[PDB]
RNA sequence: CUAUCUACUUUCAAAUUCCUCCCUGUACGAAAGGACAAGAGAAAUAAGGCC
RNA sequence: GUUCAGCUGU
């Protein structure tokens, strides 16, 4: 009775879920903030809040007391949830959200982005 | 830190927080009870003619300590319903944003530099 | 001001036994060296907590180990310890 | 050919070679995204300009900065 | 007597030295107040009869200071208990 | 010559000299687990510290020390760099169990005991490289003392840098100020205050005191 | 108000509030819907103090 | 002349 909740945990859900593109992408230490990053794509808004909740569903109950409680962001939005669970960050977003982004270049190239070289959206 | 009638400036590459305009952005409204605004406070700003919501990254103002003290005023453009305007954001922006309450994670997602 | 001030549900988070302080939260009223009445908290919370303290008090006469030199709280800090890390 | 048309090239097929070895990335998304920047984005370019695709993709390989598992 | 749920035992008088900052395991800053008990004993007790309040009371004293700036009658009561004046 | 670090130095007032011991005695303790060195306003430091937000990621932030206050286990210091073209400063606690390491890069002495001018001086003399290799530090050598003047931007400041209660020495004036500026500022200017015999704090003997403590502590 | 008179110059310290999480997708609920206190964190205000 | 920009214990 020890399955911990990592991020081989949380891709077999996400793919139990009909994740359309998982992207999980290893942050280095240095990079102050999650251990992991995954981004996520869903058919829809009603598809999105299914598997946002799914994980954090199963988070709640693969986790010790000790282990801080999870807050599922974006609910107000229909494109883009995201859910910080404290060493993996997961962003649930549209296709179409997703593009516009481009979190993976940005995470993948911190000082070497694309749009971080001055090619702001200004459409 | 922030009040009404505050100048900011916007960290984000959205158009609107960088497209020329004779007013600078400035702070309407404050979303807190007492209507003085620190880091991780949102907020209601006048730019371009326009009312958009923000997020406070960056204050003049001195915080506790350990924390980052900025030269300006920062904001990052937010719409109503959390999402922010801009795809990226250069200015390094504190990361007492993911454990403040509230919802960060959006905006820390699109930010380059961490102090 | 000039007044009697009473501060109510400070913890203990340290006591030196050699020099016999007590490093309780917060601030109490009045000025330094000023002397001050300290006293089990009456709050609520507080009620019967007093079971493992020394009663009717502590004497250090009595047949018991010298408690160490400072007693601290399972949270505080100690000086001497290593460098934290929240992993 | 920021620097050679065989190190462009060779960047493209060291970058497959990473995405056939994704224990948790779809593969077929890693392929697709990696076709969109070299095909589209990058494909038609100036001299100096090739040169910061190149390092992006330098730095996008190595990993330093970001891994995709 | 060992102790029992509703039991109120004597507190101390301490003098306050200054305050420290303390910091927690979790990161936290505290503030703590320094409060040093110098030359504390018990004078008096006085049973609930004639205290006229429903609990007992202990008369407890704090900094020690010179006897010859004390009232005469004070002075007579430290002689019988064999201590130095309290502040 | 032998460094004291200035937050030994208790300021004037009325408390027990008790309470001073006890906190020196945690402040010794604590360098022990934690080496902090000898540094002065206008060397360059890095400093790690572990985040509570990150997980306990460590951190690195590099930056001139602009100023450095308090006493006891509570004194700080300010570093103050420009990132990505913003001017940032953080206050450290020095005793702060979550401070790792503090790494003097470059250890030098400027022509004022605070710069916080140069929040009103030009980026330039703010902005230091983060990946800047520390410079090795003679053996038994006084600390350089860096004679840099800096070049303000158009005013208005922060504040009076000009004024004489500031009495700083490390901005060109002269090609900020016109004379008719520098005249005015000099109204200000209090002569009888440096020959104010009764407010001088001498801490001669109180210092003394305190290497022993110092020395004991090292010895056991 | 250059304040003569009346009144008054410590009712000393029981605290309110909004949000997030949790309880809980639980009690109820044909079902949808969805508790209440119990708590946890974070805010602000007020009162009292403090460096 | 405003707006704007700027400064101020208003
Ligand atoms: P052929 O005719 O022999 O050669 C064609 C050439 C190379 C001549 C032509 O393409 C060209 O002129 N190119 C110009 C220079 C160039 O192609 N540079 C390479 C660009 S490197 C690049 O784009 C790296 C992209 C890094 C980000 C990838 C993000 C992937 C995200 C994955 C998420 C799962
Ligand atoms: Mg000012
Ligand atoms: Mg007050
Ligand atoms: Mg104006």
């Amino acid at each position: 009775t020890g399955p911990k909740f990592d991020i081989d945990m949380m891709v077999s859900l996400l793919r139990q879920e009909n994740a359309r593109d998982i992207c999980v992408i290893q942050v280095p230490p240095e990079m102050r903030y999650t251990d992991y990053f995954v981004i996520v794509s869903g058919t829809s808004t009603r598809h999105l809040h299914a598997m946002a909740f799914y994980v954090v569903k199963m988070y709640k109950h693969l986790k010790c007391k000790r282990d801080p409680h999870v807050k599922i962001e974006g609910k107000d939005t229909d494109d883009w949830l995201c859910v910080d669970f404290g060493s993996m960050v997961i962003h649930l977003m549209l296709p179409e959200t997703r593009e516009i982004y481009e979190l993976e270049k940005l995470w993948t190239l911190r000082s070497y982005d694309d749009q971080l070289a001055q090619i702001a959206p200004e459409t | 830190a922030i009040q009404k009638m505050t100048r900011v400036r916007v960290v984000d590459n959205s158009a609107l927080g960088n497209s020329p305009y004779h007013r600078a952005p400035r702070c309407i409204h404050v979303y807190k009870k007492n209507g003085v605004g620190k880091v991780g406070d949102q907020i209601l700003l006048a730019i371009k003619g326009q009312k958009k919501k923000a997020l406070i990254v960056g204050h003049c103002m001195p915080g506790p300590r350990m924390t980052p003290r900025f030269d300006s005023n920062n904001v990052v453009l937010i719409e109503d319903n959390g999402n922010p305007v801009g795809t990226r954001i250069k200015t390094p922006i504190p990361t007492s944003l993911r454990k403040r309450e509230g919802e960060y994670s959006k905006v820390l997602a699109i930010a380059q530099n961490f102090v | 001001g000039n007044i009697y001030r009473t501060e109510y549900g400070l913890k203990v988070w340290r006591i030196n036994t050699k020099h016999n302080i007590i490093y309780v939260n917060g601030s109490v009223p009045g000025h330094k060296n000023c002397l001050v009445k300290v006293k089990d908290s009456k709050l609520p919370a507080y009620k019967d907590l007093g079971k493992n303290l020394p009663f009717p008090t502590y004497f250090p006469d009595g047949d018991e180990e010298e408690l160490p030199e400072d007693l601290y709280d399972e949270n505080v800090c100690q000086p001497g310890a290593p460098s934290i890390t929240f992993a | 050919a920021p620097w050679s048309r065989e190190a462009v090239l060779s960047l493209y097929r060291a970058l497959l070679r990473q995405g056939r070895q994704l224990r948790y990335t779809d593969r077929d998304f890693y392929f697709a995204s990696i076709r969109r920047e070299f095909r589209k984005n990058q494909k038609l370019e100036d001299a100096e300009a090739r040169e910061r695709q190149l390092e992006k993709g330098l730095v996008f390989l190595n990993g330093k900065l970001g891994r995709i598992i | 007597h060992p102790w029992e749920p509703g039991s109120f035992r004597v507190g101390l008088i301490a003098l306050k030295l200054g305050m420290m900052p303390l910091w927690t395991k979790d990161g936290q800053k505290h503030v703590v107040t320094l409060l040093q008990v110098q030359d504390c004993h018990v004078l008096k007790y006085t049973s609930k009869e004639n205290c006229n309040g429903k609990m007992a009371t202990l008369s407890v004293g704090g900094k020690t200071v010179s006897r010859f700036r004390k009232a005469t009658s004070i002075l007579e009561f430290y002689r019988e208990l064999g201590l130095p004046p309290k502040q | 010559r032998r460094f004291l670090s200035p937050e030994f130095i208790p300021r004037r007032g009325r408390t027990d000299p008790l309470k001073f011991q006890i906190e020196r005695k945690d402040m010794l303790e604590r360098r022990k687990v934690l080496h902090i060195p000898e540094f002065y306003v206008g060397s360059i430091l890095r400093v790690t510290t572990a985040d509570p937000y990150a997980s306990g990621k460590i951190s690195q932030f590099l930056g001139i020390c602009i100023q450095r206050s308090g006493r006891g286990l509570g004194a700080t210091f300010i570093l103050r760099n420009v990132i990505e073209g913003q001017g940032v400063e953080i206050c450290f606690e020095l005793y702060n169990p979550r401070v790792q390491e503090i790494q003097v890069v470059k250890l030098e002495k400027r022509l004022d005991d605070s710069l916080l001018y140069l929040r009103d001086a030009l980026p330039e003399y703010s902005t230091f490289d983060v990946n800047m290799k520390p410079v090795v530090q003679e053996p038994n050598q006084k600390v350089p003392v860096n004679e840099l003047k800096v070049k303000m931007k158009p005013k208005p400041w922060s504040k009076r840098w000009e004024r004489p209660n500031f009495n700083i020495k490390g901005i060109r004036f002269d090609l900020c100020l016109t004379e008719q500026q520098m005249k005015e500022a000099q109204k200000w200017n209090q002569p009888w205050l440096e020959f104010d015999m009764m407010r001088e704090y001498d801490t001669s003997k109180i210092e003394a005191a305190i290497w022993k403590e110092i020395e004991a502590s090292k010895r056991s």
